[PDB]
């Protein structure tokens, strides 16, 4: 827990999925301080017994035959064979926490509402994703097509970091944008950041650079797919959700399926949405939900 | 005793003849050097003699 | 046995202690006393004592035949 | 390789090699230091000592 | 199948040589990726004390001004396909990457085309990513692991081109214009000294067409006929202990010189570095690691991380080992692992080294599963090893090291030999350097 | 910064064979180790002769008088 | 403002050492012997102060010495009856002692262990190297007798037995070099048993049942001070009644003669500390594994931490190895018996006896026995 | 028989009457102090307690009367499915050292 | 495995001590007259130890018994007069370590 909160990050994405869920993905990633030496070896086997059963199991195997690894599933994996306790399903809640860290590096991010993987609404938003900014494609660069990087550098000096990030789960899922900034122009950061979604919002695009944003998620997938590591979990996660393996080429087929109406309409949802917002450093200039 | 019979250790144990081997020579040229044996010292040839 | 704080890990156990100024030095030492040195005597003294009576017989054996053997 | 470098590769480096150098040096440092010790002592008094007097 | 068989059926890497020289190489794959990028050889070496800054400056500045495609039309297309660059610079390579669709190849050598002949240098750029290089040094000082190996180069090859680090000085970055800089690009970054690495998704006949369209002429004749020169440096076994005594972590690393790239001993040098191994203090193992280093650390509690390094440079490399520890247990820490590397360079078991050689297996075959670090392997291995070995003759000089190879090798290269410290930290309870060399050389063997 | 820390000019402390920047110390490594363990090695053989010889005169005066050597040979009892 | 018990260095090791030093509280009287021990060295060596000052070492007047001591020197008599009787005292509490660590499953303290049996051998190197000093015909013959069967060697024997004696027979520079070194070596007894001192205090004390004793402790003072002070009132009680009550009874009355060479005691015997040593020397025919058997005698002892084959630490729940082990002090004292008779037909079968069936108890049936209790209470 | 034998070995063996069972008078080695720390609370809580109350029973040299002895059927065994595993996980790490 | 110098406690007395101390960098050659003393003052009592093997003290042989260490027996004039010469050196070193104590003002300790 010291070695993931080290990094700034981790923090408050798990801070911010805990005001932006109400019950189920507002659980922590990391175990939290008041559980730490109340973690029981009886409830560690109830959960295990509870959420590690055959129907919700997806075993994969790169470079291991089929029949072999069906040999090994039914030589060992006869046990636990049930269904398995049934998940709560995760409410939006809103709101901010927002709290102080010691740093003048403020990081703040506004999320709200996306669909769930699977939904053409969650293909829109990971493109709108990828239209504004979804990292660095340049190291040390200035990333001069993402819309957000440059509504915020037209208005600002100072070094910041300006992305949009998508989370998708099986139930809901999360759009927003993550502004790291200084203390003091933090403001005019996220203000010239959402004003740039409400352009986006009201449907201020170019089609070649959706079409750029087209080619950036194509690309970032080839990315996921290309390391051994990174395909074994992107068929688990497939064969797990799904339970059927699309070809990557099929969606590519979706991605360039994926047109700019739905673009705009997934950005008049984030901005119509209700918010949550979880920021970390000096406070003092860091604005606040309702003065978005 | 019983942990420590095993290949592993036979083999760290024929690692450590050659030098515990020149270890020993070396406690027994000292043993001769120090306590001047008539015996031994009568047949290098620098100590011929009668020292 | 490292120091006197840092040594064990004990709970729920409650020692009653009296003072040495608020009672008798001689507890009870006779009819408390010469039953547990009986009691301790007779869990003990059939360990303690065949050994020593063999070498008693030992040696008394020696010395009267010592004294028959060298007449 | 130089004149100390071939002796510190193969009596040197290992300590068992070192001691034993040691050894067979002290051994032969006993004798030649002796025999040099007796001879520039009798060097610097040859009739004085009981050795070149014994004639009688 | 099996193992010998499956890197047999790894495909491999055919290297051309174009009409001036330059190095392609390609691995052509299933996947769609593509990953194009030109390895240059130079680096910190092959710098005096001017111009030492003038590598990461340039990696810094390959991208943000071109001749034929100026300001940021670089980034915009290279958004326009999608892709993603990379830019490392090392002490003897620096490399420009791209990783993209296969169908966008023209558009990427292109681009990588522009990058390494025609980037523009203007004086605006150079002053604003002069205060960025400062700013961003300002911030390398957190980077405490490259602090202490900046430490333990400019310790280890004291007065010679080694010395330096890749980033240069404060006091050398504020007066490179662009002269100097131009005068290092006609110097260093000549043709035949740069590889064209691509890894999967292209054809090669198709990269040599491209490379013959777009990279082919750069620069192969030197002006003066100076040509830069190799040289063989020193390593002088020092201490350097940066004492900041309010910093919470301790860093201190230990480094022998090693054999380096082109002696074929990097195998046997790396399976008694794999022994040794690594530890985290986020590793779950515990005390049933199998390295008994991390096994006695986390026993008594010694250090937070160590990680045991072959660096290798032409013929001079860094071997040692780089520990995060606390300020009480330093001493523990230099012991057990001085008693560790030679109880390794004295009692080396089968098992041990079958161990080891199936970690290194795993490691090697682990880093060039992907396409950047197999790409990293493809110009790195092209620019030092001249050939590029493939995994099965790594395999076979795997196959043939055993426990007395690597002892008497180890013997070679471990054992009385002075070796260089570097620490940053509460350094008070590091051992002086009579007992670092005390504590090398054994009291029995 | 890190990068502003230079390790400052040894030549008046290190040897001729190390002195230069050109040359890699492993070839005259042997020799400074051969040599300076040759000056260990000579120093200690005449520690040994000190902790040998002195142990020696301490040994030998634990042993019998000269006095007592005398004494201890018997009145020759002669031809008659 | 401070505690001076724990700020100033030798009141701190002194107070760690003796005042709040950890100790079990279940410790019986035969726990007071270490620390009998220790005043009875003391005392051994505060009367050798007042001995030696009128002491004069050499064959001439060593006798005559010994008696202007008794009869000239005022209170001399005390001083020298008290030395001897405390030498017997002193052996008394350091078989006390050493019967305790035997029985009470102290084997396993075993770097205090093996510097005891170091002590234990220095102990009796000068218990005999200062029986000598008297130079009476007894202290004569058997130095004569004790060193003439360190001769049994061959090839460094002859050597050993010139060297230890500075001639051809034991003589002035013998009695000097015995009169050094019976100076010299109960000092580095005592930094032996300081330091044994601190091997125990490393771990700490045990008790008589074998238990981990960390739960209960009590501290040394002022609980232990008083058993202590309860310990040396007895001690002296039994001490002060040797010298002043039985002086010679314990010591042997043939010592008390002017030193001859020219004639023999009818038996030769050493002192009641070496009676056993004499005895086992006796028991072999051969000479050379006499003083074998001696120095394994003395040494066997150092191999119990080797020999605890049982899962039980104490001998307090072993029935039966407590019979093996008054079996083994019945053997001690059936050897104590037979070195004091003398060498005749059938006093040697009994010793032989005696002594392989203690030999077989220290070696091989307590091992077994300690295997027969762990299969009896079934713990395998 | 042997279960008579048994209970005569228990009674003549001393700790019965002094208030321990069988697992209390174990030799603290570092498998049995593997064990010490991998018994549950409660049980090692009433262990030392049993320890401690043995420790003021042999300090005062007398024992408890004959109604709360510990009897050789009221004995459990609770240290044994903890030092059989603790003996047989270092007879795996032995045999893999010797591997 | 563990490190014996810091867990043996008779080797954790002698790391405290003479290997792992905290010493100054900076003393002379006057400070090494401490270890000077207690190593002289150890070949003065093994010294003394060997001389004692044939030392008689009464009124009338002490003389006698010190001529009989000088000559008679075996190299006893190396003891005797290494043991006076030693007495005078003891009696160097201490005057030294004193005036380095006054020399350097470690009254404070
Ligand atoms: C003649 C000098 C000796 C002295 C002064 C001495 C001193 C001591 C002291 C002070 C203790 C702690 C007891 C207490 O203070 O309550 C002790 C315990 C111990 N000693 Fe000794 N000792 C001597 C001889 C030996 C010998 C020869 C051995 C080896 C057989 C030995 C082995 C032990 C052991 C194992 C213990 C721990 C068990 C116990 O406390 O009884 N000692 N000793
Ligand atoms: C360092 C302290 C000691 C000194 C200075 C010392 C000194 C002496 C001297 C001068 C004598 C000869 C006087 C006499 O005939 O009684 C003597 C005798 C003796 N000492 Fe010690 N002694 C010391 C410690 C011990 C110890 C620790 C023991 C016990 C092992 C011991 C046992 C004896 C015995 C048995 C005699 C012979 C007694 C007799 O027969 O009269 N001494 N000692
Ligand atoms: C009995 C003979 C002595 C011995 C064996 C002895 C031993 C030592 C040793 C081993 C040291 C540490 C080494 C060092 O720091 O120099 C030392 C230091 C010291 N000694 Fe002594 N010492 C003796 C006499 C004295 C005397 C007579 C004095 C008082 C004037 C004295 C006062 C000091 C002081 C003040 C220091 C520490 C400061 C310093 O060393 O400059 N010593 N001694
Ligand atoms: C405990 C160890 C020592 C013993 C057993 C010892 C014993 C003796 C003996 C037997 C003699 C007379 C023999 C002779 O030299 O003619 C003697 C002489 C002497 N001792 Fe020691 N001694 C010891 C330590 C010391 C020390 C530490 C000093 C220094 C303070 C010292 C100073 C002297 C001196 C000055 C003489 C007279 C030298 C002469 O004129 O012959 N002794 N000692």
């Amino acid at each position: 827990k010291a070695v993931a909160f080290q990094n700034s990050q981790t923090r408050i994405i798990e801070n911010l999925h805990d005001v932006a869920y109400k019950n189920a993905l507002a659980n922590p990633l990391y175990c939290p301080d008041y559980r730490m030496g109340k973690i029981t070896s009886e409830e560690l086997h109830y959960f295990v017994q509870n959420h590690f059963t055959s129907a919700r199991m997806a075993l994969v195997g790169l470079g291991v035959s089929h029949s072999v690894l069906k040999q090994v599933a039914e030589q060992f994996l006869n046990m636990r064979g049930g269904l398995g306790l049934a998940g709560a399903k995760a409410k939006y809640r809103g709101g901010e926490i927002r709290e102080q860290n010691g740093d003048n590096l403020v990081h703040a991010a506004i999320v709200a509402e996306s669909a769930a993987i699977g939904n053409a609404e969650a293909n829109a938003f990971s493109v709108l994703q990828h239209l504004l900014g979804a990292g660095p494609h340049i190291k040390r660069g200035n990333n001069t097509t993402s819309l957000l990087s440059q509504s915020v550098a037209k208005g600002s000096h100072q070094p910041f970091d300006v992305s949009a990030f998508n989370a998708s789960y099986s139930d809901s899922g999360l759009f927003g944008i993550y502004t790291i900034s200084q203390a003091a122009a933090a403001g005019e950061v996220i203000n010239a950041a959402y004003n740039q979604v409400k352009a986006v919002a009201q449907g201020n695009l170019s089609s070649a650079d959706v079409q750029a944003a087209k080619n950036k998620l194509k690309a970032g997938y080839l990315m996921s797919v290309e390391t051994s590591e990174g395909f074994l979990s992107e068929i688990g996660s497939q064969a797990l959700a799904a339970g059927s393996y699309m070809p990557p080429s099929t969606v590519l087929q979706q991605i360039d399926s994926v047109a700019d109406a739905d673009v705009v309409k997934a950005a008049k949802k984030f901005v119509s949405g209700k918010k949550s917002m979880a920021a970390s450093g000096n406070l003092g200039h860091t604005p606040f939900l309702d003065e978005l | 005793l019983s942990r420590f019979l095993g290949p592993r250790y036979r083999e760290l144990a024929r690692n450590w003849i050659p030098t515990a081997g020149m270890w020993g020579t070396v406690g027994a040229v000292g043993l001769v050097w120090a306590t001047d044996w008539r015996l031994i010292l009568d047949w290098v040839p620098y100590i011929n003699g009668k020292f | 046995g490292r120091e006197f704080g840092n040594l064990a890990r004990i709970r729920h156990v409650i020692s009653y202690s009296l003072s040495p100024f608020e009672q008798r030095a001689f507890p009870s030492y006779f009819s408390k006393g010469i039953p547990n040195v009986l009691r301790r005597t007779r869990e003990r003294i059939l360990r303690v004592a065949p050994p020593f009576v063999v070498v008693y017989l030992i040696y008394t054996w020696g010395n009267q035949e010592f004294e028959q053997s060298k007449r | 390789p130089t004149i100390p470098s071939r002796l510190y590769s193969l009596l040197f480096r290992r300590t068992s090699t070192f001691a034993l150098t040691i050894a067979v040096g002290a051994l032969f440092f006993e004798r030649a230091f002796d025999q040099g010790a007796d001879a520039i002592y009798e060097h610097i008094n040859e009739g004085k000592l009981w050795k070149h007097i014994k004639h009688k | 199948a099996t193992f010998a068989q499956a890197l047999q059926s790894v495909p491999e890497t055919q290297v051309s040589i174009l009409d001036n020289g330059l190095r392609v190489a390609s691995e052509q794959s299933s996947h769609a990726t593509c990953t194009v990028g030109v390895w240059i050889d130079a680096g910190s070496r092959y710098e005096t004390e001017k111009n030492n800054g003038a590598g990461y400056f340039l990696e810094h500045l390959a991208f943000k001004g071109t001749k034929n495609r100026p300001g940021n039309a670089l980034e915009k297309e290279v958004e326009s396909i999608g892709a993603h660059l990379n830019a490392y610079s090392t002490r003897e390579h620096t490399a420009y990457l791209i990783k993209a669709l296969s169908k966008d190849l023209p558009k990427v050598v292109e681009l990588l085309a522009d990058i390494v002949q025609n980037s523009s240098l203007e004086d605006s750029q150079i002053e604003k990513e002069r205060d960025v290089i400062l700013r961003e040094m300002q911030e390398n000082d957190a980077s405490m692991q490259n602090v202490v190996f900046d430490y333990l180069h400019a310790t280890a090859f004291q007065g010679t081109p080694l010395a330096q680090a890749v980033e240069g000085p404060s006091e050398n970055v504020r007066r490179l214009s662009r002269t100097d800089l131009t005068d290092y690009l006609n110097r260093h970054y000549k043709a035949p000294r740069m590889v064209l690495a691509a890894a999967g998704g292209v054809e090669h006949q198709q990269l040599l067409d491209l490379a013959q369209k777009h990279l082919s002429s750069v620069s192969r004749v030197y002006e003066e006929d100076a040509v830069p020169g190799l040289t063989p440096c020193r390593f002088t076994g020092s201490e350097i202990r940066h004492r900041d005594d309010a910093l919470p972590l301790a860093h201190v690393a230990i480094a022998v010189e090693g054999p380096g790239w082109a002696n074929p001993d990097n195998v046997t040098l790396q399976v008694a570095n794999a022994i040794i191994g690594h530890y985290d203090c986020t590793y779950g193992g515990g005390v049933h690691l199998s390295s008994p280093l991390a096994s006695v650390a986390v026993a008594n509690k010694l250090c937070q991380s160590f990680q045991t390094f072959n660096i290798s440079y032409s013929d001079t490399g860094l071997l040692g080992a780089h520990f995060v520890c606390d300020a009480m247990s330093i001493d523990d820490m230099v012991f057990f692992l001085q008693g560790q590397w030679m109880r390794l360079c004295t009692s080396a078991t089968e098992s041990e080294v079958t161990r080891g050689k199936n970690i290194l297996r795993n490691a090697l075959v682990s880093h060039l599963d992907g396409t950047t670090p197999v790409c990293e392997d493809i110009g790195r291995s092209l620019l030092t090893y001249g050939r590029r070995i493939p995994l099965a003759e790594w395999e076979s000089r795997i196959q043939e090291v055993d426990a007395q190879m690597l002892r008497d090798i180890c013997s070679k290269y471990f054992y009385d030999q002075c070796p260089a410290v570097a620490g940053y930290g509460p350094i008070e309870q590091l051992p002086d350097y009579n007992r670092i060399r005390s504590g090398m050389f054994w009291l029995r063997f | 910064s890190h990068t502003d820390v230079k390790v400052p000019d040894f030549s008046d402390y290190r040897r001729a064979e190390v002195l230069d920047s050109t040359k890699s110390s492993k070839e005259s490594s042997e020799a400074r180790k051969g040599f300076s363990y040759l000056v260990t090695a000579t120093t200690t053989v005449g520690v040994a002769y000190a902790a040998k010889n002195v142990v020696s005169q301490f040994v030998s005066s634990m042993s019998a008088s000269a006095d007592v050597l005398a004494m201890s040979k018997i009145e020759i009892k002669l031809s008659d | 403002m401070t505690n001076m018990r724990k700020t100033h260095p030798l009141f701190k090791i002194i107070n760690h050492s003796f005042i709040d030093l950890p100790a079990p509280s279940n410790i019986s009287s035969w726990w007071n012997f270490g620390s009998l021990l220790g005043v009875c060295l003391m005392v051994q060596i505060i009367t050798g102060l007042f001995l030696a000052m009128h002491y004069t070492s050499d064959t001439m007047t060593a006798f005559s010495s010994v008696t202007h001591i008794c009869r000239d020197v005022n209170y001399g008599w005390l001083i020298r009856y008290m030395h001897a009787n405390g030498a017997s005292m002193f052996f008394i509490c350091l078989f006390l002692h050493v019967g305790r660590g035997l029985y009470y499953g102290s084997y396993t303290f075993m770097e205090t262990w093996n510097i005891g049996v170091l002590l234990l051998f220095a102990v009796m190197a000068t218990a005999f190297m200062g029986y000598v000093l008297p130079w009476g015909q007894m202290s004569f013959w058997g130095a004569t007798v004790i060193t003439n069967l360190l001769s049994a060697i061959p090839y460094i024997g002859t050597t050993l037995v010139e060297w230890i004696w500075g001639g051809f027979s034991v003589d002035k520079a013998t009695l000097t070099r015995f009169f050094a070194f019976h100076f010299i070596l109960p000092f580095i007894i005592a930094a032996l048993a300081i330091v044994h001192l601190l091997f125990l205090h490393e771990t700490g004390s045990n008790n008589p049942t074998g238990l981990n004793s960390d739960a209960d402790k009590i501290p040394f003072h002022p609980y232990y001070t008083i058993k202590d002070i309860l310990g040396i009132l007895i001690m002296f009680l039994i001490l002060m009644t040797l010298v002043l009550f039985f002086p010679d009874m314990l010591g042997d009355p043939d010592n008390y003669m002017p030193a001859n060479p020219l004639n023999t005691p009818p038996h030769i015997k050493p002192e009641w500390y070496f009676l056993f040593a004499y005895a086992i020397l006796r028991s072999i025919p051969n000479k050379l594994g006499g003083v074998l058997a001696l120095i394994l005698s003395i040494l066997i002892l150092a191999l119990m931490p080797f020999l605890h084959t049982s899962k039980q630490r104490s001998l307090m729940f072993r029935p039966i190895t407590q019979i093996l082990y008054w079996i083994l002090v019945a053997n001690l004292l059936i050897l104590t018996w037979i070195g004091g008779q003398p060498v005749e037909h059938p006093f040697i079968i009994i010793g032989q006896l005696a002594s392989i069936s203690y030999f077989s108890i220290i070696l091989i049936l307590m091992p077994i026995s300690g295997i027969i209790e762990d299969k009896m209470l079934k713990l395998y | 028989w042997l279960d008579g034998f048994r209970k005569w070995y228990y009674n003549a063996a001393g700790f019965n009457k002094l208030g321990l069972m069988r697992d209390d008078t174990l030799h603290e080695t570092e498998d049995v102090k593997e064990a010490i720390r991998r018994l549950p609370e409660d049980l090692y809580n009433d262990r030392m307690f049993r320890i401690k109350r043995a420790l003021d029973l042999t300090m005062r040299h007398q024992i408890l009367p004959k109604d709360q002895w510990t009897k050789y059927e009221e004995d459990k065994f609770y240290l044994e499915p903890y030092l059989k595993e603790v003996i047989r996980e270092r007879k795996e790490r032995e045999e893999w050292a010797k591997k």
